[PDB]
């Protein structure tokens, strides 16, 4: 309704569940990893002035990061105070390691050391005040292997805020803005059913049209639904994209 | 004159560049002076006299008996032998003991330079046993340099009688 | 005596098992008994309570020397018996001790000269002390106990056992013999050792993982299976103690059948593990020998078993074997035993790369380092005492890789 005064949802997302299921065709270590759902968006005009190395906190109701995924928290000095707060909040099983910024800069200097730290956790969360430093220190070994630290605001440093922020951080999808006209957003996996997947799509679309696309949903060229190896089924096409680009330019 | 290979090896010392980089790491781990040790202890004394739990210290290991015991225990990561010990037989076995124990070792110049690191007039041998996590890469790069600039170099030269 | 009962009730032992029916009463009279029981029947209490009574009856003292000699085929079995005898002699004054292969022989000699009344020995080490150690008083020997006689014969201590009987006095000395199976060698040894006219009593999974990655694969596997029931078999109690201590130190709470070498705690821990729907328990093969295996989703053979014939019958939810590449010869023995098997494959990426952090934790802690050395040394000594010398050859084992699994940068200095 917001995008084009129409809602061609539900039917396409539900059909995609059967489309990937039909395309199904001893090991010791097993995991519940599922193929992600890639929501492709095309915009009429470029949406990024420059490479922004922070994710978008797209709040969602169906988390794309399972609660079994380990988390690593990066805080400002000293690390002992925030280590005590994490333990007192009951996040020991979630926030496994808390690394102070000075310790992260010093004790992890080699590329192999940075890669070992990167592979030791599934998601990285960072204090909002220390996020601008992580472009350095962490380097290309983090920002290209799908490991972008999350800007979690823990400024006041209290247990309830930590629990709310982590739950909010886990229950959200992220997308790193890049200068282009096309991008993909993680909407979920096959584990999430059709109705939950549809809810994730519309919530992301509202967030995208609000704080990502400068002119809103009117500037959306086309949108498609895709998986790792599935066909990019066209979710929706702008009925007036061709004339809008001609008139704008 | 003609010198045996075990004494001839001390004329082939570490190069100036690698030695200068070695002492940059060593100077981070100097033992605290007699004055600095007294200041730290008296500071804890006042905290006891009036009314009131640390980490393990970090420093470079020195002393001939101490270092040889650390090599035999395989506790030493890098052993730096003075090139001009007045009785040479004091350190004439150290390159062989370091080879047997797999300890990266180098023969550096000016035993006085070694003593300056430890606030002493003179040191026959210095040994780095275990450093802070910040300097793991710096020590690792030095050990690789000592392998190439001292062990890969010479080596075939250290088995030949020098002089003559 | 009341001291025996006060010690027994400390272990939480009530009533009295079936094999002890034909052994404990007649043996209390000082008559030779030819016992024969299966694994786990409780023979440890069978030949210890009457003998301990006889120490108290004769008022033996360390100046008298050794009065009872107990022979066990392996280090772990002898150590387990020594742990039980320590519990039974809690309220006593008769000295007890153990001599085993691969142990400090000089330290054992200093302990033997002081006077050990109840000696638990191995056939290899006992012959060395009986011939060479000076000041070892054993002329007052009064009781002799042999446990798992068939195991001793199959190991290759027939020659050693013959010299023991020729050296040890035979007059007015009570003798015992316990064997699961009665073979020609067992009968021949009984005829030359026991007194005339005795009272006779009557699917597999494996992972080919290198030594250095043995623990890292295990730790990652336990993290994955935190929502199941896991029971792990080890080659020693010291190895059990260290891994249980280390796992609790890296936020992986586990249970072990070691406790503080207290028999009551082991039964309590096993009872709690059986009652609990989910959990993880570590124990050695000898501790689990003859016990009742509950409904466990995963059974793990972290270390190779010392009795392959008993293990292949004990297995008959899922079975796992941590087999080193140098131990791949055990696969051929499985075919000769006609047992179906499958190979488990794991990706190197999923294995936890915590080895560098593991070494730092062990080096920084005194008790972790002390436990790690004891576990490493005992694991090697148990390895050298394996029956399958051809398959589990200690020389072929890479000691540098093994010590990496225990959290050591370099292999510690352990003898044999």
């Amino acid at each position: 309704e917001l995008l084009g005064s129409d809602a061609p949802l539900e039917k396409v997302c539900s059909a995609l569940l059967e489309y990937e299921s039909k395309r199904k065709s001893l090991l010791e270590d097993e995991q519940d990893d599922i193929e992600p759902v890639w929501l492709q968006l095309a915009t009429l005009k470029f949406i990024g002035n420059n490479r922004k190395l922070i994710p978008y906190k797209i709040a969602i109701k169906n988390p794309v990061i399972p609660s079994s995924s380990e988390a690593c928290l990066i805080v400002k000095d000293p690390q002992r105070v925030y280590k005590d707060l994490v333990n007192e909040a009951g996040l020991s099983k979630v926030v496994t390691r808390v690394i102070g910024l000075s310790k992260l800069k010093a004790k992890w200097n080699s590329y192999e050391q940075k890669r070992q730290l990167r592979d030791q956790f599934d998601i990285f969360l960072a204090d909002d005040r220390v996020i601008p430093m992580l472009p350095r220190i962490l380097g290309k070994t983090f920002y290209q292997k799908s490991k972008v630290p999350v800007p979690v605001k823990i400024s006041k440093g209290t247990a309830e805020q930590l629990k709310r922020e982590v739950v909010s951080a886990y229950g959200a999808t992220y997308f790193n803005s890049a200068p282009c006209s096309s991008f993909m957003i993680k909407c979920g996996h096959v584990s999430n059913t059709s109705t939950e997947l549809a809810e994730n799509v519309e919530s992301i679309l509202q967030f995208v049209s609000k704080h990502i696309v400068p002119d809103g949903a009117k500037g959306i060229a086309s949108i498609h639904l895709k998986t790792s190896q599935s066909i990019a089924i066209p979710l929706w096409n702008n009925p007036n994209l061709k004339e809008l680009i001609a008139s704008s330019r | 004159l003609k010198v045996p290979p075990a004494i001839a090896q001390f004329q082939k010392t570490l190069d100036k560049n690698t030695a200068t980089q070695v002492f940059k790491l060593l100077n981070k781990y100097r033992p605290e002076t007699a004055a600095e040790k007294k200041q730290r202890l008296v500071a804890e004394a006042e905290a006891v006299a009036n009314g009131k739990v640390s980490k393990k210290p970090y420093n470079v290991k020195y002393g001939l008996n101490h270092v040889v015991a650390l090599i035999e225990a395989k506790k030493a990561k890098l052993v730096l032998i003075a090139s001009d010990v007045d009785p040479i037989e004091l350190v004439v076995f150290l390159p062989a003991l370091c080879k047997k124990m797999g300890v990266p070792y180098a023969i550096v110049k000016n035993k006085a330079r070694l003593g300056t690191v430890i606030h002493q007039k003179t040191a026959a041998v210095l040994a780095v046993t275990e450093v802070r996590e910040e300097d793991k890469n710096e020590l690792a790069s030095i050990v690789s340099a000592v392998d190439a600039n001292f062990s890969a170099k010479y080596d075939e030269s250290r088995r030949k009688w020098g002089g003559g | 005596s009341e001291n025996i009962q006060k010690a027994i009730k400390e272990m939480g032992f009530e009533t009295m098992t079936e094999i002890q029916k034909r052994s404990i009463p007649p043996l209390l009279a000082g008559r030779d008994v030819l016992g024969a029981a299966k694994t786990g029947s409780g023979k440890t209490l069978a030949f210890l309570i009457p003998t301990i009574e006889m120490l108290y009856a004769l008022k033996f003292k360390p100046r008298n020397g050794t009065g009872v000699i107990i022979i066990s085929p392996t280090r772990e079995l002898a150590l387990q018996i020594f742990g039980v005898a320590k519990e039974l002699l809690k309220y006593h004054h008769q000295t007890f001790g153990i001599v085993i292969g691969g142990a400090n022989r000089r330290a054992e000699a200093d302990k033997l000269v002081k006077g050990v009344n109840l000696l638990v020995a191995t056939p290899g080490r006992l012959l060395d002390h009986l011939q060479n150690t000076k000041g070892f008083v054993f002329r007052n020997l009064r009781s002799l106990v042999i446990d798992e006689a068939d195991r001793i014969l199959e190991i290759g201590f027939e020659d050693e056992m013959r010299q023991i009987m020729k050296i040890l006095p035979s007059e007015n000395r009570q003798t015992l013999l316990f064997s699961a199976t009665q073979t020609t060698k067992v009968e021949d040894l009984a005829r030359i050792s026991l007194k005339p006219g005795p009272l006779y009593v009557n699917e597999q999974g494996y992972v080919v993982v290198d030594s250095d990655k043995r623990f890292l694969l295990l730790f990652s596997f336990l993290k994955r299976n935190l929502k199941k029931k896991v029971i792990v078999f080890m080659s020693s109690c010291a190895s059990v103690k260290y891994m249980a201590e280390l796992l609790n130190y890296i936020d992986l709470p586990v249970l072990d059948l070691h406790g503080k070498q207290k028999q009551q705690r082991r039964t309590n821990t096993f009872f709690e593990f059986c009652n609990a729907e989910k959990g993880i328990l570590l124990c050695t093969n000898v501790a689990a020998r003859g016990l009742d295996i509950p409904a466990v989703d995963w059974i793990v053979q972290y270390d190779p078993p010392d009795d392959p014939r008993d293990y292949i019958h004990r297995v008959g939810g899922k079975s796992l074997m941590f087999l080193a590449p140098s131990e791949l010869g055990f696969l051929r023995y499985l075919k000769t035993a006609k047992v179906s098997l499958n190979e488990f494959e794991f990706p190197a990426n999923k294995v936890a790369n915590v080895q560098s952090q593991l070494e730092k934790l062990v080096s920084k802690n005194y008790y972790l380092q002390q436990s790690a050395k004891d576990g490493y040394r005992s694991y090697l000594q148990a390895y050298a005492s394996y029956s399958l010398k051809s398959i589990f050859d200690i020389n072929k084992l890479d000691l540098a890789k093994v010590a990496k699994s225990f959290g050591f940068a370099h292999p510690p200095n352990v003898n044999i």
